[PDB]
RNA sequence: CCGAGUGUUACAGCCCCCCCGGCAGCAGCACUCGCCGAAUCCCGGGGCCGAGGGAGCGAGACCCGUCGCCGCGCUCUCCC
RNA sequence: GGCGGGUCGCGCCGUCGGGCCCGGGGGGCCACGCGCGCGUCCCCCGAAGGGGGGGACGGCGGAGAGCGCACGGGGUCGGC
RNA sequence: AGAACUGGCGCUGCGGGAUGAACCGAACGCCGGGUUAAGGCGCCCGAUGCCGACGCUCAUCAGACCCCAGAAAAGGUGUU
RNA sequence: UAGCCCUGAAAAUGGAUGGCGCUGGAGCGUCGGGCCCAUACCCGGCCGUCGCCGGCGUCGAGAGUGGACGGGAGCGGCGGCCCGGAGCCCCGCGGACGCUACGCCGCGACGAGUAGGAGGGCCGCUGCGGUGAGCCUUGAAGCCUAGGGCGCGGGCCCGG
RNA sequence: GGUUGGCCUCGGAUAGCCGGUCCCCGCCGGGGGUCCGGUGCGGAGUGCCCUUCGUCCUGGGAAACGGGGCGCGGCCGGAA
């Protein structure tokens, strides 16, 4: 018995949809990354053009 | 003889679905539906006798073990050695300065060049401050050093590979008799080709050694742990 | 006269406390709020110990099952 | 003159809920025979009681040939 | 000395209680890894060799972990 | 009034926080993060017992969870000059192991034990009926053994 | 069995060490100004050999002791 959330496609195996539940939470907290250094740089850069 | 069209995010997903990947293989319009030799005769070549031979070779073998061994069970592909993956540590890079541990020479500091198609990184210190020619040596047996040379653009040989780096031996006698193996008197001579290429290589590192003042001392020093040296309060 | 250290009383003439009307952009954040947490959650590493145990429904296989399930990409149309 | 109890409508609430709908004016989706008619619903049209499109169907009107790989895949091998 | 309920030793190791039938954990094929229980972490002795936190207490008989192996009435401007 | 420490407070070999010791704690009281181990728990291996099984399909010709033929109507897909059709294998004569059925083979769970009861024993000693075309002076029984093994063990075998 | 050795203030901890005039013990060491340093840098979390591959060929900086030793012999120093 190998361990789901160990490795995959025993997941998939068993939770066919438990890769396209992943594949939305990888872009998710990829794109909110982008969403915030992204914003949290303007107000970074906003502040460094002032001097 | 197409492209992924489909790029990993994470190792065994992709980064399109199911149905998008309805759309962008174009499969809406591919959908299908359309629809020995053991041998030949050979002749005879004789009086008397026609009507040429059987298609017949590779035959019943000429004798069964008594015991037979029952075949495996396969289970995956385990794939063999050389076809396993490479894989550097963080630290390594062209030009780092290294510290050989395992060897005959145990310190000899020594300058990092590629990483072979075997898995075993190639270096050498230059022969002119060390005494490493172009050995090679395993990745978890050195320490990388934080200090870096500049090599970005010097060279390296299209020939030597692992087939360059390998030994020698051969059974011709099978008998017990005074001689050592027939070759074991013997250091070896295949040192008339790489006195040559160490050249190849060696007559480019020593413009790029010399730019920084202290670093040819540095190579031919050597390293040690003696007194309030541990290795934990060492940035190597 | 300057500075200090006591002591006297006094409410902006250091400041703090509480109301009455607000912006900036707010992160459980400049390791104090460390809260309680995951369908509202996942990635990458190193470290340790082990590696026990004739699957071909198909071609009448053929030297020797890189096989079943599961997720796959590629060709059986083209263009760039 | 006041409460609690059963209920009617009223706006005001929530990332409400029904995939809802309904008509018009980037992201996601295990979501695929144009050729026509088999049942529903909608859009319209001049009608006034039928033509024509859309959508979809748990049903018919259309609607097999397997090719080679890579694999976190039925308890490790090395063609180190 | 005699009982009631239930557990336990007898028949039973092991960890802990310095030592022990019966306490506290916990029940046993032979082993390699990991983790905890009751307990402990100056050194015998594995582990606090934490910059552990807050207060109390000085004995000319200090005090120091269930069963458990030494104590009361009464008293003190000894100290909070 | 109540926390600590003191007085109260005496016992016979020399003596007990277990001891050495301990006083910005190694004491008392309330607490935190770490960290150490049982034959406890979890994963993995191996042995055995128990529970429900699996094969006499060696059927390389076997494959069935619907099977046959079979004539009266039409689908594609076969082979054209739009009508329509058996091939019992064969160019290889070929395809491991196994089912002591009282034997294998698979999964799964548990394992302590006196008194006591069973089952098993290819453990042993002495004799008898059978059986080994057994064994031996070219050396049996016995005994010894720093010799080599096996069995979990009762014990056994080989060398000297 | 080991893998370089440290060749030495006294003590203080509500305090301490450095360098330094005046007037004292047979030309040094003793008492006071004053000046530094101080979470110890005149700092055993420090220090010195050093991690010394060897050698040649050759040039710049440092150098007037040469330094091992069978030395040759002399000298006093240090008894807990
Ligand atoms: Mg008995």
């Amino acid at each position: 018995k190998k361990n789901p959330l160990k490795n995959l496609r025993i997941m998939l195996k068993l939770n066919p949809y438990a890769k396209t539940m992943r594949r939305n939470t990888i872009l998710r907290q990829a794109r909110n990354h982008k969403l915030r250094v992204d914003k949290a740089a303007a107000a970074a850069a906003a502040l460094q053009a002032k001097s | 003889p197409h492209c992924s069209r489909n790029p990993v995010l994470v190792r065994g997903i992709g980064r399109y679905s199911r149905s998008a990947m309805y759309s962008r293989k174009a499969m809406y319009k591919r959908k299908y539906s359309a629809a020995v030799l053991a041998t030949v005769t050979k002749p005879v070549g004789g009086d008397k006798n026609g009507g040429t031979r059987v298609v017949k070779l590779r035959k019943m073998p000429r004798y069964y073990p008594t015991e037979d061994v029952p075949r495996k069970l396969l289970s995956h592909g385990k794939k063999p050695f050389s076809q396993h993956v490479r894989k550097l540590r963080a630290s390594i890079t062209p030009g780092t300065i290294l510290i050989i541990l395992t060897g005959r020479h145990r310190g000899k500091r020594v300058v990092f060049l590629k990483q072979l198609a075997s898995g075993l990184l190639l270096v050498t210190g230059p022969l002119v401050l060390n005494r490493v020619p172009l050995r090679r040596t395993h990745q978890k047996f050195v320490i990388a050093t934080s200090t870096k040379i500049d090599i970005s653009n010097v060279k390296i040989p299209k020939h030597l590979t692992d087939a360059y780096f390998k030994k020698k031996k051969l059974r011709k006698p099978r008998h017990q008799e005074g001689e050592i193996f027939d070759t074991e008197k013997e250091k070896y001579e295949i040192t008339e080709q790489r006195k040559i290429d160490q050249k190849a290589v060696d007559s480019q590192i020593l413009p790029k050694i010399k730019a920084i003042p202290q670093l040819q001392g540095y190579l031919r020093s050597v390293f040690a742990l003696t007194n309030g040296i541990y290795p934990h309060k060492l940035v190597f």
